[PDB]
C-alpha cells in the first residue's frame, strides 16, 4: 500500500477494528422492519 | 483496443513434460551383495 | 455366525470420506457376511434440486463427490447442454478437460494416500497434499473458492482463465511426474504393501459387470473400457493417452492403475497447455448464457437477459436424457428430466461408489477383517455421492 | 490404447533369481524405501507460520459478504432482489420501500451466514454491483446468532474493507 | 548414597521419555514435510510439560471395571517393572552389577505381559479383551527369537554378565560377526514393544479395541511412559549388545557419550521406521516369526554353538 | 514472600489454562467435505501439529470435537453419543454452513438445521467450506477463549 | 533451496534423484501475483449484420 495507496473515500473506517466476538463490542442480530399492523388505541374517554 | 489479450501458452509451446515412471535402478547385483555380506561374517569370526 | 461385529466408523479417524456404519458376522478372523448401512449422510439432494433453477442446482454437484468437484459439474453441464441442443465454444471444452486432468490428480491423491494411510503408510499422505494443497490454488484462482468452484456451468465456464494461471500448471505439471515416483519409491516394490493389497479383493471380469462396476473397478479385471475413449464428451478425442489396464483384479493391480492414471492425467494436462485455443468461454449466446457486466450495463437486450437468466433461469425444453462421464471413482452419470420449464422435475444422480458398496459383501468373502479397511479403500468410496 | 500395469514374467535365471533371493533377505527394497524418507528429513518443510504468514489468495476469492456505496457514499444497493432470487440456498431475505426522498432502497438485507454456501452468485447476478464477497476469511464467532448479519452488519463490512474489494474489483472486473 | 544413586537413574528416564515424544513429533514431521510441535516454548520445548499437566488434570473416564484389584496393578507392574529394567545396565557401570544380567532382563521382561492381559480382563469389554489376547499372543511369540537370538550371542561373550559383553566386543562391534542376528533382534524389538508395522494394538482399534482403552487420562498416560521407558531400555540394550563402546577406566564418561549417542541413534530409527512403511496384518506378523525368523533363528543358534569349538574361539568362562 | 490467596488463584489458573490449551487434541467428525479441508488443515502448509494439536484423538481422550459436515438425522444420535463419552473440560467447534445451521440443506428433510441442536458449540466457523487458514483460525479462537476461563477464581469466591 | 552443499549431496543420494532440478517448492519460478490488465476476445455472435437469432 505505500508504494500503491489505496483510494481514499469518506465514509470508509479510519481506526480498523479486529473480531469482536464473545466482547460487549460483539454484533448482535435485530430486525431492522418498523412495526406492521398497528393497533387501535382505546379511547381514553370514558363514556358511556 | 489492443489486439486480444488472453491466457495462452507461450509462442512455440511449453518444454517437454515427464510423465514416465522412473525409479533408478541401485546397489550391486544378487552376487556381489552376498559376498559382501558373507565376506563380512567372516572377518568378524576371524 | 460365531459373533457379530457392528462396526460403526462413528467415532471417525483422519480419512473424511464420510462415516460408514458396517454390520459384520466374524466366524473367527475371517468375515462371513458384509453389511454397509449407508443413511448418514443422506441430504435430500435430489429432492432438494426440484425445488431450484437449473443453474441453481450446480452447486449441489460439487457436494456429490467433494473431491472431484469440477469432473461432478461437467456432467450436469453436459446433461442440460444436451437438452438445450446448444454447445459449448471450443475454449472452454479445453478449460474443462484440463481443469477434469487437474481433478483426477486430486481424486487419486486422496484415493491412494488415504487408502495407504488407513494401512499404515501415513507419510505419503502428507507428501501429497502439499501437491493438492497447490491444485486448490489452481481452483481459488479461476473460481474464487478453492473446493467448490462453480466454474463449470451449461454453456461453457464462468470466467477465462487469469493471466499467468497456464504458465503455473505447467510449472506445477513439470515437477509432478518426480512427485508420484517417490510415492512409488515407498509402496510399488514394498513387500509389506503388496502383501496388504496383493490378492486381497479379487473381482472377475463377468461379476464386475453385473454388479454395475466402472472405473479402475473394471480395467483392474482387465476389461477394456473407458467413456473417455469411447464415448468422448469434449475434446478428449483430440488428446492421447492410454488406459491401464489390470490382469489380476486385486486391489494391488487397482492401486497400480490409479497410479498410471496420475501419469496419463499429466501427459494430458501437457498436451492441453499447449493446445490451448482463442475465443469466448461461454456460449455466445444469451439466452442460455449470460452477458458480460460490461454489456449489461449498456444494452437494454443484455439487461434483460441478465435479469431474466438470474430470475426466471433460461427455460430447457421438455425430455429425458441419462449423461454419464469418465469421474476419477467411475462413471458418474445423471438423468435429468425437463418439463419445460425452468426448474428441472427429477435429478437422478449415478454414483459409482452407490454400486461398488454394494459389492463390498461379495468382494470381502473369505477375507480377514483387517482386509476390509483394504477393500473399502481400493474402491474410492466417498459418501456424499453413496448417499446425495 | 491401453497399457498393461502389471503383466510382466520374472527372468527364471540364476542371476536373476539370486537377485529376488539377496533381495528377500537382505531386505533391499525396504531400505530403498528408508533412503526417500531420509531425503525428506533434510528437505525444508514447507509450514508456513500463520498467522504471521498467510496463504496466498487472488482478486476472485470468495469470503465475507459486505453492501457498498459509491463514491459520493450513496448504497449500491437498489432493492431489485436480483440476489435473493438467485441465492441457492436462499440464505437472502429483503424487503424495501421509497426512502423518504423518493429512492428505491431496501429497509431489510440479512444474509444467513449459515445457510450462505458462499457460492457467489448474489454478486454474480447483482447490477450495480451492491453486494459482495470481501477478502476476509476469518470472522468466525463464539456464538450462532453473530452469524445471522442485518444490513447495518453489512454496510459496516462495506465501510470497514472497502479499500481492499474496491482494489480486488479492479483487477478483476475485466474478467467478468 | 545408593538411594541417591537409583533417583539419578528412575527421574532422568522419566524425563528421557517426556522428550522422547517432543522428538517422535518433530522427526515425524520433518519426515512429512512439516515442522512439528514449535509454538509452545522455543522450539516445542515445553510440548511435554503442556500435555503432561493437562492430562493429570483431566476428569478421569469412569472405570466400570470388572475386577478393582487387577485395574490397579496393571499400571503399577508395567511401570515398575519397566523402571526394574534399567537396574543392571553397564553404562559403564551397573546399578546393581548382576552375574546373571542378561537372564534378569530376559526374565523381567517375561512379566511385562501381565499388565497387558490384566488390564484387558479387567477392562470389562469383551473387545478389549480379544484385543488384549491378541497382543499377548505377538509379545510372547517375539520373546523366542530374542531368547534364542540373545543365547547365540552369549555364545560368543561367554556369561551373562552384561559388562561382559563391553570387553567381548573390545575389538570389534558384534554387529560383523553377528549381523544375521542382529537384523532378526532388531525388528523382534519393534514387536516386543508393538511399534509399527507392528502396532496392532492402535492400528486396529476400531476393528478390535485395545487393551488401554479403559484407563483415564493420568492413569493410561502411565501405561504410556512404561512403554516408551522399554523403548528406550530395548535400543540402549541394543548398543551393548551389538555396538559396544569402548570403555576406559580413567574416563569413564567418555564411554557414557558414545554410549549414549549410540542409544539415541538406533532410538530414533525406531521413529524412522514408523515413518516409512505400511502395518503389518496379525496372521502376516505371526508367519514373519513362526515361518521365518525362527527357522533362521534356530540355524544360526546351531551355527553359533558350532562355530566357537570349530574355530577354537570359545570365550572365557570368567 | 508474602502473597494473597487471589494472586495465587490467578497463577495457577493461568498455569492450568495454558497446558490446556497448549495440548488440544481434537476428535474430528468427517461427515461430508468440510472433513476435506480439515485434512489440509493438517497437511505440511498449516501443520496443526504445530501448535500442539494432535492429528488423530480418540473419543475418549479428546478435548475438542470438530463436526465437519453435514449431520443428518440419521446420525445425530452417534454424534451425541461420542459427546457423552467425552470426558470434561470438552468443547465443541462447528464448522461450516451444514454444521453451523443447516447450510445449503437447511430446508432438507433429512437433515440438522444445525449441531447446536444436538451438542453445545463453543466456536462457529463460517464457510462452505472454510478455508484450512479459516478453520485454523478458528481453533486459535477457541485457545484464547481458553485462555480467558476462571475456573479457579470463581472457585475461590464461591 | 539454501541448502549447503553437503546436505544436498546427501538427500540426492539417499532418494537416487537429483532433486533440486524439480524442487517440491516454489520460489521465483511462479507467475507475477498482480498481472496486465486483460481484453478477452468476443463471441462469434458479436456481428452488427447478418445475425439473426432464429438462425443459431
Ligand atoms: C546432530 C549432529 C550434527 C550437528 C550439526 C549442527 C548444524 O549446524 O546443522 C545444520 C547445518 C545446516 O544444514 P542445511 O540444511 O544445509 O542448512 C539449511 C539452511 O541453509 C540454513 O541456513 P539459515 O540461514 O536458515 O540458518 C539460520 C539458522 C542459524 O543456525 C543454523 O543455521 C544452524 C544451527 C545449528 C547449530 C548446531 O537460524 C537458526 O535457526 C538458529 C536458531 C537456533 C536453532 C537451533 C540450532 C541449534 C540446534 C542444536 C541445539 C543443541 C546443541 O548443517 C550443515 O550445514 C551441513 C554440514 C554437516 C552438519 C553435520
Ligand atoms: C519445569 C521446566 C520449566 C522451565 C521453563 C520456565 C517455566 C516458567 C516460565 C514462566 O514462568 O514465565 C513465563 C513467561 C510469562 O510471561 P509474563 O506473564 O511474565 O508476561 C510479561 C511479558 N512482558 C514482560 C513482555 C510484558 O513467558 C515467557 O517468557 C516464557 C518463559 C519460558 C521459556 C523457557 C524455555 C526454556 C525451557
Ligand atoms: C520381582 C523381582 C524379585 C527379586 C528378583 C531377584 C533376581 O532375580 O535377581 C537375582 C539377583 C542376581 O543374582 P546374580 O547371580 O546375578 O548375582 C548375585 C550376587 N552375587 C553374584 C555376588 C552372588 O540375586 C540377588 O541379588 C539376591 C537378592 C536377594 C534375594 C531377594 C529375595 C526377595 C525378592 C522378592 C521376592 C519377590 C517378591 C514378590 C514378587 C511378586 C511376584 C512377581
Ligand atoms: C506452580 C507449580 C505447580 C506444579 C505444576 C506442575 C509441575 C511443574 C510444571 C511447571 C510448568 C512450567 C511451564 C510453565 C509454562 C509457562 C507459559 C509459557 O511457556 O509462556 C509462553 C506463553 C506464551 O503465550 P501464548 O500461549 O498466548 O502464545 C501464543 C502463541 N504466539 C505467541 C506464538 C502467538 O506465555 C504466557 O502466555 C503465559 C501463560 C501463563 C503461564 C502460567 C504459568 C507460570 C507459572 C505460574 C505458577 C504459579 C505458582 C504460584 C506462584
Ligand atoms: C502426579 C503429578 C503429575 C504432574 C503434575 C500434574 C499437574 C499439577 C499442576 C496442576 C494443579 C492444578 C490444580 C487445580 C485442578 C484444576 C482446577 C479446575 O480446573 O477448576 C475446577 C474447580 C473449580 O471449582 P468449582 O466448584 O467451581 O467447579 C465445579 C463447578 N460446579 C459446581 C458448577 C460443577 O477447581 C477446583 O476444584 C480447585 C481445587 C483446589 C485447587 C488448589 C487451590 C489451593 C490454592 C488456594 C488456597 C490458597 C489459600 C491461601
Ligand atoms: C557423514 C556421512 C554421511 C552420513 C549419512 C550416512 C552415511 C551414508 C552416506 C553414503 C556414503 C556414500 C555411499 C555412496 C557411494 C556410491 O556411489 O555407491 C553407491 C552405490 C549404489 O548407489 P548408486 O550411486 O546409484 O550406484 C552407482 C555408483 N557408482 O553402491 C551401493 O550399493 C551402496 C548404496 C547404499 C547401500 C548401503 C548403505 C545402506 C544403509 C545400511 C543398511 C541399513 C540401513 C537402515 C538401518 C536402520 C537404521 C539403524
Ligand atoms: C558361512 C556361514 C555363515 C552363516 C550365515 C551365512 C549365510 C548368511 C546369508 C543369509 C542372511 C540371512 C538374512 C537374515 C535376515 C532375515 C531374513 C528374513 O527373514 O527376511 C524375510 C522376511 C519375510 O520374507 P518375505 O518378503 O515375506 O518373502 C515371502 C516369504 N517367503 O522379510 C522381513 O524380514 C520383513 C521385515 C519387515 C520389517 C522391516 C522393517 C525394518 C527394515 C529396516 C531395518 C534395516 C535393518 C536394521 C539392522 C539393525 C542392526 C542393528
Ligand atoms: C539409509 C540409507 C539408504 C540408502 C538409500 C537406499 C539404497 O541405496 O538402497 C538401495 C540398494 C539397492 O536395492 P534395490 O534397488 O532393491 O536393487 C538391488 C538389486 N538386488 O539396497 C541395498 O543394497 C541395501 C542393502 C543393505 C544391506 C542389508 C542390510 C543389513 C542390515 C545390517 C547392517
Ligand atoms: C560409524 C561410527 C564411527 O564413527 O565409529 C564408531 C566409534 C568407534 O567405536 P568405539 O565405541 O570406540 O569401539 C569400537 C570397538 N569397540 O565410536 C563413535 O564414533 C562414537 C559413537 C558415534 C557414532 C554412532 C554410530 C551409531 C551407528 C548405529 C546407529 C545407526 C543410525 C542410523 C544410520
Ligand atoms: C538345502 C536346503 C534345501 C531347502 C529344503 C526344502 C525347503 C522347504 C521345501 C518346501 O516344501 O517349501 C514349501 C513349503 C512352504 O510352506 P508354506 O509356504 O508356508 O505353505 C503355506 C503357503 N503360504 O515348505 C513347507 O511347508 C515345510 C517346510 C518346513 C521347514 C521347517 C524347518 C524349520 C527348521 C529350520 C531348519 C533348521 C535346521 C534343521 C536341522 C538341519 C540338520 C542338517
Ligand atoms: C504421558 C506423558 C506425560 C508424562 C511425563 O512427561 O511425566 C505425556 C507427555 C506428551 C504425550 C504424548 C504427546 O503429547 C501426543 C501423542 C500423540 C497421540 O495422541 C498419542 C498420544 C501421545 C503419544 C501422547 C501420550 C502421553 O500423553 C504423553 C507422552
Ligand atoms: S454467496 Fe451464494 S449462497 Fe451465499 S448469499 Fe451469495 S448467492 Fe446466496
Ligand atoms: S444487492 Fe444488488 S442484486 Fe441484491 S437487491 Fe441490491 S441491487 Fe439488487
Ligand atoms: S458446509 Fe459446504 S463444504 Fe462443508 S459439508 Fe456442507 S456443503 Fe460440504
Amino acid at each position: 500500500p505505500t508504494v500503491k495507496p489505496p483510494t481514499a473515500r469518506k465514509f470508509i473506517w479510519t481506526n480498523h477494528k479486529f473480531n469482536l466476538s464473545g466482547t460487549p463490542q460483539q454484533y448482535v442480530p435485530y430486525s431492522t422492519t418498523r412495526k406492521k399492523i398497528q393497533e387501535w388505541v382505546p379511547p381514553s374517554t370514558p363514556y358511556k | 483496443a489492443s489486439k486480444v489479450k488472453q491466457d495462452m501458452p507461450p509462442v512455440g509451446g511449453y518444454g517437454p513434460i515427464d510423465y514416465k515412471r522412473n525409479l533408478p535402478r541401485r546397489g550391486l547385483s544378487g552376487y556381489s551383495m552376498f559376498a559382501v555380506g558373507i565376506g563380512a561374517l567372516l572377518f568378524g569370526y576371524w | 455366525l460365531v459373533s457379530n461385529l457392528t462396526l460403526n466408523f462413528g467415532p471417525q479417524h483422519p480419512a473424511a470420506h464420510g462415516v460408514l456404519r458396517l454390520v459384520m458376522e466374524l466366524s473367527g478372523e475371517m468375515v462371513r457376511k458384509c453389511d454397509p448401512h449407508i443413511g448418514l449422510l443422506h441430504r435430500g439432494t435430489e429432492k432438494l434440486i426440484e425445488y431450484k433453477t437449473y443453474l441453481q442446482a450446480l452447486p449441489y454437484f460439487d457436494r456429490l463427490d467433494y473431491v472431484s468437484m469440477m469432473c461432478n459439474e461437467q456432467a450436469y453441464s453436459l446433461a442440460v447442454e444436451k437438452l438445450l441442443n446448444i454447445r459449448p465454444p471450443p475454449r472452454a471444452q479445453w478449460i474443462r478437460v484440463l481443469f477434469g486432468e487437474i481433478t483426477r490428480l486430486l481424486n487419486h491423491i486422496m484415493a491412494v494416500t488415504t487408502h495407504a494411510l488407513d494401512i499404515g503408510a501415513m507419510t505419503p499422505f502428507f507428501w501429497m497434499f502439499e501437491e493438492r494443497e497447490k491444485m486448490f490454488e489452481f481452483y481459488e484462482r479461476v473460481s474464487g473458492a478453492r473446493m467448490h468452484a462453480a466454474y463449470v456451468r451449461p454453456g461453457g465456464v464462468h470466467q477465462d482463465l487469469p493471466l499467468g494461471l497456464m504458465d503455473d500448471i505447467y510449472e506445477f505439471s513439470k515437477n509432478f511426474s518426480l512427485r508420484i515416483d517417490e510415492l512409488e519409491e515407498m509402496l510399488t516394490n514394498n513387500r509389506i504393501w503388496r502383501n496388504r493389497t496383493v490378492d486381497i479383493g479379487i473381482v472377475t471380469a463377468e461379476d464386475a459387470l453385473n454388479y454395475g462396476f466402472s472405473g479402475v473397478m473394471l480395467r483392474g479385471s482387465g476389461i477394456q473400457w473407458d467413456l473417455r475413449k469411447t464415448q468422448p464428451y469434449d475434446v478428449y478425442d483430440q488428446v492421447e493417452f492410454d488406459v491401464p489396464i489390470g490382469s489380476r483384479g486385486d486391489c494391488y493391480d487397482r492401486y497400480l492403475c490409479r497410479v498410471e492414471e496420475m501419469r496419463q492425467s499429466i501427459r494430458i494436462i501437457s498436451q492441453c497447455l499447449n493446445k490451448m485455443p482463442p475465443g469466448e468461454i461461454k456460449v455466445d449466446d444469451a439466452k442460455v448464457s449470460p452477458p458480460k457486466r460490461a454489456e449489461m450495463k449498456t444494452s437494454m437486450e443484455s439487461l434483460i437477459h441478465h435479469f431474466k437468466l438470474y430470475t426466471e433461469g433460461y427455460q430447457v425444453p421438455p425430455g429425458a436424457t441419462y449423461t454419464a462421464i469418465e469421474a476419477p471413482k467411475g462413471e458418474f452419470g445423471v438423468y435429468l428430466v425437463s418439463d419445460g420449464s425452468s426448474r428441472p422435475y427429477r435429478c437422478k444422480i449415478k454414483a459409482p461408489g452407490f454400486a461398488h458398496l454394494a459389492g463390498l459383501d461379495k468382494m470381502s468373502k473369505g477375507h480377514m477383517l483387517a482386509d476390509v479397511v483394504a477393500i473399502i479403500g481400493t474402491q474410492d468410496i466417498v459418501f456424499g455421492e453413496v448417499d446425495r | 490404447t491401453y497399457k498393461y500395469v502389471n503383466l510382466r514374467e520374472p527372468s527364471m535365471d540364476m542371476k536373476s533369481v539370486t537377485d529376488r533371493a539377496a533381495q528377500t533377505l537382505l531386505w533391499t527394497e525396504l531400505i530403498r524405501g528408508l533412503g526417500m524418507t531420509l531425503s525428506y528429513l533434510f528437505r525444508e518443510p514447507a509450514t508456513i507460520n500463520y498467522p504471521f504468514e498467510k496463504g496466498p489468495l487472488s482478486p476472485r476469492f470468495r469470503g465475507e459478504h459486505a453492501l457498498r456505496r459509491y463514491p459520493s457514499g450513496e448504497e449500491r444497493c437498489i432493492a431489485c432482489k436480483l440476489c435473493e432470487a438467485v441465492c441457492p440456498a436462499q440464505a437472502i431475505t429483503i424487503e424495501a420501500e421509497p426512502r423518504a426522498d423518493g429512492s428505491r432502497r431496501t429497509t431489510r438485507y440479512d444474509i444467513d451466514m449459515t445457510k450462505c454456501i458462499y457460492c457467489g452468485f448474489c454478486q454474480e447476478a447483482c447490477p450495480v454491483d451492491a453486494i459482495v464477497e470481501g477478502p476476509n476469511f476469518e470472522f468466525s464467532t463464539e456464538t450462532h446468532e453473530e452469524l445471522l448479519y442485518n444490513k447495518e452488519k453489512l454496510l459496516n463490512n462495506g465501510d470497514k474493507w472497502e479499500a481492499e474489494i474496491a482494489a480486488n474489483i479492479q483487477a478483476d472486473y475485466l474478467y467478468r | 548414597m545408593f538411594m541417591i544413586n537409583i533417583l539419578m537413574l528412575i527421574i532422568p528416564i522419566l524425563l528421557a521419555v517426556a522428550f522422547l515424544t517432543l522428538v517422535e513429533r518433530k522427526v515425524l514431521g520433518y519426515m512429512q514435510l512439516r515442522k512439528g510441535p514449535n509454538v509452545v516454548g522455543p522450539y516445542g520445548l515445553l510440548q511435554p510439560i503442556a500435555d503432561a499437566i493437562k492430562l493429570f488434570i483431566k476428569e478421569p473416564l469412569r472405570p466400570a471395571t470388572s475386577s478393582a484389584s487387577m485395574f490397579i496393578l496393571a499400571p503399577i507392574m508395567a511401570l515398575g517393572l519397566a523402571l526394574t529394567m534399567w537396574i543392571p545396565l553397564p553404562m559403564p557401570y551397573p546399578l546393581i552389577n548382576m552375574n546373571l544380567g542378561v537372564l534378569f532382563m530376559l526374565a523381567m521382561s517375561s512379566l511385562a505381559v501381565y499388565s497387558i492381559l490384566w488390564s484387558g480382563w479387567a477392562s470389562n469389554s469383551k473387545y478389549a479383551l480379544i484385543g488384549a489376547l491378541r497382543a499377548v499372543a505377538q509379545t510372547i511369540s517375539y520373546e523366542v527369537t530374542l531368547a534364542i537370538i540373545l543365547l547365540s550371542v552369549l555364545l560368543m561373550s561367554g556369561s551373562f554378565t552384561l559388562s561382559t559383553l563391553i570387553t567381548t566386543q573390545e575389538q570389534m562391534w558384534l554387529i560383523l560377526p553377528a549381523w544375521p542376528l542382529a537384523m532378526m533382534w532388531f525388528i523382534s524389538t519393534l514387536a516386543e514393544t508393538n511399534r509399527a508395522p507392528f502396532d496392532l494394538t492402535e492400528g486396529e482399534s476400531e476393528l478390535v479395541s485395545g487393551f488401554n482403552v479403559e484407563y483415564a487420562a493420568g492413569p493410561f498416560a502411565l501405561f504410556f511412559m512404561a512403554e516408551y521407558a522399554n523403548i528406550i531400555m530395548m535400543n540402549i540394550f541394543t548398543a551393548i549388545l551389538f555396538l559396544g563402546t569402548s570403555h576406559n577406566p580413567h574416563m569413564p564418561e567418555l564411554y557414557t557419550i558414545n554410549f549414549t549417542i549410540k542409544s539415541l541413534l538406533l532410538t530414533m530409527s525406531f521413529l524412522w521406521i514408523r515413518a516409512s512403511y505400511p502395518r503389518f496384518r496379525y496372521d502376516q506378523l505371526m508367519h514373519l516369526l513362526w515361518k521365518n525368523f525362527l527357522p533362521l533363528t534356530l540355524a544360526l543358534c546351531m551355527w553359533h554353538v558350532s562355530l566357537p569349538i570349530l574355530t577354537s574361539g570359545i570365550p572365557p568362562q570368567t | 514472600p508474602s502473597s494473597r490467596g487471589e494472586y495465587v488463584v490467578a497463577k495457577l489458573d493461568d498455569l492450568i489454562n495454558w497446558a490446556r490449551r497448549s495440548s488440544l487434541w481434537p476428535m474430528t467428525f468427517g461427515l461430508a467435505c468440510c472433513a476435506v479441508e480439515m485434512m489440509h488443515m493438517a497437511a505440511p502448509r498449516y501443520d496443526m501439529d504445530r501448535f500442539g494439536v494432535v492429528f488423530r484423538a480418540s473419543p475418549r481422550q479428546s478435548d475438542v470435537m470438530i463436526v465437519a459436515g453435514t449431520l443428518t438425522n440419521k446420525m445425530a444420535p452417534a454424534l451425541r453419543k461420542v459427546y457423552d463419552q467425552m470426558p470434561e473440560p470438552r468443547y465443541v467447534v462447528s464448522m461450516g454452513s451444514c454444521a453451523n445451521g443447516g447450510g445449503y440443506y437447511h430446508y432438507s428433510y433429512s437433515v440438522v438445521r444445525g449441531c447446536d441442536r444436538i451438542v453445545p458449540v463453543d466456536i462457529y466457523v463460517p464457510g462452505c467450506p472454510p478455508t484450512a487458514e479459516a478453520l485454523l483460525y478458528g481453533i486459535l479462537q477457541l485457545q484464547k477463549k481458553i485462555k480467558r476461563e476462571k475456573r479457579l477464581r470463581i472457585w475461590y469466591r464461591r | 533451496a539454501s541448502a549447503t552443499r553437503f546436505i544436498q549431496w546427501l538427500r540426492n543420494w539417499a532418494s537416487g534423484r537429483d532433486l533440486q532440478a524439480k524442487l517440491q517448492l516454489r520460489y521465483q519460478e511462479i507467475s507475477k501475483r498482480t498481472q496486465p490488465p486483460p481484453k478477452l476476445p468476443v463471441g462469434p455472435s458479436h456481428k452488427l449484420s447478418n445475425n439473426y437469432y432464429c438462425t443459431r
